[PDB]
């Protein structure tokens, strides 16, 4: 579990595209989503998921 | 450093972070926890709880039966089903007193439902124990088979087309001296088989519960259905109930009750909340108690109504429980495996079974009749939930300060399985006395509250059917995250359903904006993978990739093509509600627009309205444009009916002559065949008149129509 | 100066005391060119003009 909750060298997720943000809440949502993705775009658990 | 997320509950209160205590997101992939041994344990424990009652011998099935009603008062805290009829009647009397006219109006609505209902409603149930073939079968096929058998046995009341007529037909059947079952052998040659069932055999088959938890036969669907209609009508008018409301109304009910009990509390009153569960709900609900409460409910009513409502508890009180497939025996010396059906379990030695199974068989042998165990006391799940809720609400309503005659008084909800009491009193002695009185009254009525699963804390926090209340904040996790994968109807239907479910979760399920965006991303990726419709530009080398590439190289406005045709995804929190074909209609190329929406394409199929732009999961409705991507996927695949599809074959060729038949339930007094005959004659005449048909076809059509007339007259 | 973001529908104002050290991406071509020209003079939020 400890090795699972740690980061890796490369990115283990390539989530697809969405429509362009227009609404301000869409922009806040994009910000939050990108921050979370960067937070867990390389984590080990993501490697497990993709594999 | 060791990761230990449970320590997180030292800062974030448990209710706030409850999402972490729910492991699975979806159905766990094992689906275990059932078997014949479990049914044996259930029967043994149910008869144990009621053991101190009277033992009688039924005059029809000859099986022993148990009667705990009006039994000796419980002396210990073990679960007891020794309910008293006088006490339940007094509780119902007080409930009517505090809600006058509820029983009467509920009875009127139930009478309306009884009068108007139809037979075909019973094709909307779940897997059903077809007694005719003596096995589980679909509701529709089981109903068709029962209708066939009744027709072959000279019972055709259900032909009228009314559910109560089918109930009268069952009434006629069960008093019949013998029942004849006919079966076909479908290969190599076809034959016939006839079987004769005496009165007792058919009687036992009618009062059986196939266990796979259990499902009764078509004999006992209608009566429970009508009793459920009555219970639902009564509960709809009760504030303390928990059914049959949805997710949004549950929060309102919880908030209302908690505010009512807390604010009304004065500065000198102490309040407590008991979050509780019932020890064993369906194992201590004696059918006689429900019969007594239904008798009280249907006082001063038409006799036919009283009897239709009273049959269900009467039928359930003498019910039989089946013992499933049987047992498996394995020998290591010769690595030899065999299956022993439960039927012979009555007359098989007790050396092949371990100690626990030996005890089970020893206890269940005296109650075993014709391979089925007679379970008079107790009940099964999923049938009398609402009436049990009514009884619980009655005992709760008994708590009003006027009844208690003392300072303490209680209230709260009841959703059958679980509940949440709230008790107000001057001192902690008052709280103790109130809880003691509530517990003793629940015991007298025959209800056991799970002492281990029930805990009491000062008012402000509790739980109720997966709804966690904390100082006004209610957290909902009854269903948890839904399934965001492609549902699997077709391309357009799956896309619309996915976007719509994301939107509905955002509106109701408190889902977040970023969470919705990620869910949309995951769904679009899953869709593209599943349907081999990857982007026309991208190279993934699927079976469909070449044609998508050619299409992409052909068109001009590549932003207009659908996702399933190799186009960009254009959804967002903005336009989740817009159907795809509309959302990018303006961008669509003229030729692609014409082809994709050509209504003469051979890939479009539409079914009856009830299955158009709607999917069954509960059911949900989606919006989509009927394009070339609305195809329907291929179908995958002892029977009383000679041709299982005779009815389906018959309804078809009606839609041909009368397309409107697909849309609205057609109504007419003429038989069908004459309807097709007249329509065909008129159509052929007008077709000849136009000039697109010649003389030979007209002559052939009229000869054929005349011949059909002669065939039907004779 | 006054900046506005149409995407988020927001408005803000910045004083001249912070104009000495600030990004030039916000402003347009002419305004950024003028800022570039006058950057080496702003002393304590006050240009020097002999
Ligand atoms: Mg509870």
């Amino acid at each position: 579990f400890n090795k699972a909750c740690e980061l890796t060298d490369s990115s283990w997720v390539e989530l697809d595209e969405i429509g362009e943000d227009v609404a301000p809440i869409e922009h806040i949502a994009s910000m939050r989503r990108n921050y979370f993705t960067a937070e867990v775009s390389h984590c080990r658990a993501t490697e497990y998921i993709m594999k | 450093m060791d990761v230990n997320p449970t320590l997180l509950f030292l800062k974030v209160p448990v209710q706030n972070a409850i999402s972490t205590t729910f492991p699975y997101t979806g159905d766990p992939p094992y689906s275990h926890g059932t078997g014949t041994g479990y049914t044996m344990d259930t029967v043994n424990r149910t008869h144990k709880y009621s053991e101190k009652g009277k033992w009688t011998t039924n005059t029809e099935t000859g099986a022993p039966q148990l009667n705990p009603i009006d039994g000796p008062l419980p002396e210990d805290n073990e679960p007891s089903g020794y309910a008293q009829t006088d006490c339940v009647l007094e509780a119902m009397a007080f409930l009517e007193e505090s809600h006058p006219g509820i029983f009467e109006n509920s009875c009127l609505e139930t009478m309306e439902i009884v009068q108007q209902t139809r037979v075909d409603k019973l094709t909307q149930g779940r897997q059903t124990y077809d007694w005719t073939l003596n096995r589980n079968q679909p509701a529709a096929t089981a109903l068709a088979n029962t209708i066939e058998v009744f027709r072959s046995n000279g019972l055709t009341a259900n032909e009228s087309g009314r559910l109560i007529d089918f109930l009268k037909d069952v009434m006629d059947s069960m008093d019949k001296e013998e029942m004849e079952i006919t079966t076909h052998f479908q290969r190599r040659t076809i034959g016939k088989k006839k079987q004769r069932l005496n009165k007792r055999s058919y009687l036992i088959r009618a009062l059986t519960l196939n266990t796979m938890i259990a499902t009764p036969g078509m004999q006992i669907r209608g009566f429970v259905y009508f009793v459920e209609a009555l219970a639902r009508s009564i509960c709809e008018k009760l504030e303390q109930s928990g059914l049959p409301v949805g997710g949004n109304e549950k929060k309102a009910k919880l908030a209302n009750v908690v505010r009512k009990m807390m604010t009304n509390s004065q500065d000198t009153e102490l309040s407590f909340t008991i979050t509780g569960d019932n020890t064993k709900w369906n194992e201590n609900q004696n059918p006689r108690m429900f019969l007594a409460m239904i008798t009280y409910i249907t006082r001063n009513q038409p006799e036919w109504f009283r009897n239709v409502l009273s049959i269900a508890p009467i039928m359930f009180s003498n019910k039989m429980a089946r013992l499933g497939k049987g047992y498996m025996f394995e020998s290591k010396s010769m690595k030899l495996r065999t299956q022993v059906p439960a039927e012979m379990l009555a007359n098989i030695d007790l050396k092949y079974f371990n100690k626990s199974t030996r005890e089970k068989i020893e206890k269940i042998r005296p109650l075993l009749i014709d391979g089925t165990a007679s379970l008079s006391p107790g009940m099964m799940m999923g049938m009398f939930n609402m009436l049990s809720t009514v009884l619980g609400v009655s005992i709760l309503n008994l708590g009003q300060k006027k009844y208690t005659k003392t300072t303490y008084w209680w209230d709260g909800l009841q959703s059958s399985d679980d509940f949440a009491l709230i008790v107000n009193a001057p001192n902690h002695e008052g709280i103790q006395a109130g809880v003691d009185r509530f517990y003793r009254t629940c015991k007298l009525v025959g209800i056991n509250m799970s002492k281990k699963k029930s805990y009491i804390n000062r008012t402000g926090t509790f739980e109720f059917t997966s709804f966690f209340y904390r100082y006004g904040f209610v957290a909902n996790f009854s269903m948890e995250l839904p399934s965001f994968g492609v549902s699997g109807i077709n391309e357009s239907a799956d896309m619309s359903v996915g976007v719509t479910v994301i939107k509905n979760n955002m509106i109701n399920n408190d889902l977040g904006p970023a969470t919705a965006q990620m869910a949309l991303q995951l769904f679009i990726k899953d869709y593209r993978y599943t349907y081999r419709c990857h982007r026309g530009d991208t190279q993934i080398q699927t079976r469909r990739a070449f044609e998508l590439g050619k299409l992409w190289e052909q068109t001009r406005s590549k932003a207009g093509l659908l996702v399933s045709d190799g186009g960009p995804n254009l959804y967002n929190i903005r336009n989740l509600h817009i159907p795809e074909v509309c959302l990018k209609w303006e961008l669509m190329d003229e030729d692609y627009q014409g082809r994709l929406c050509n209504p003469m394409n051979p890939f479009v199929s539409h079914k009856e309205i009830d299955s158009v732009n709607n999917a069954v999961v509960k059911s949900m409705e989606y919006d989509a444009v009927a394009t070339t991507h609305s195809w329907i996927p291929k179908r995958n695949r002892r029977g009383i009916l000679e041709d299982e599809q005779m009815y389906q074959k018959c309804c078809n060729l009606f839609e041909k002559f009368f397309p409107s038949s697909s849309y609205r339930r057609p109504v007419g007094i003429s038989s069908m065949v004459e309807a097709m005959v007249s329509r065909a004659r008129i159509d052929a005449r007008i077709d000849f008149e136009s000039g697109r048909i010649k003389k030979e076809e007209f002559a052939e059509i009229m000869k054929i129509c005349s011949t059909i007339e002669e065939l039907r007259r004779q």
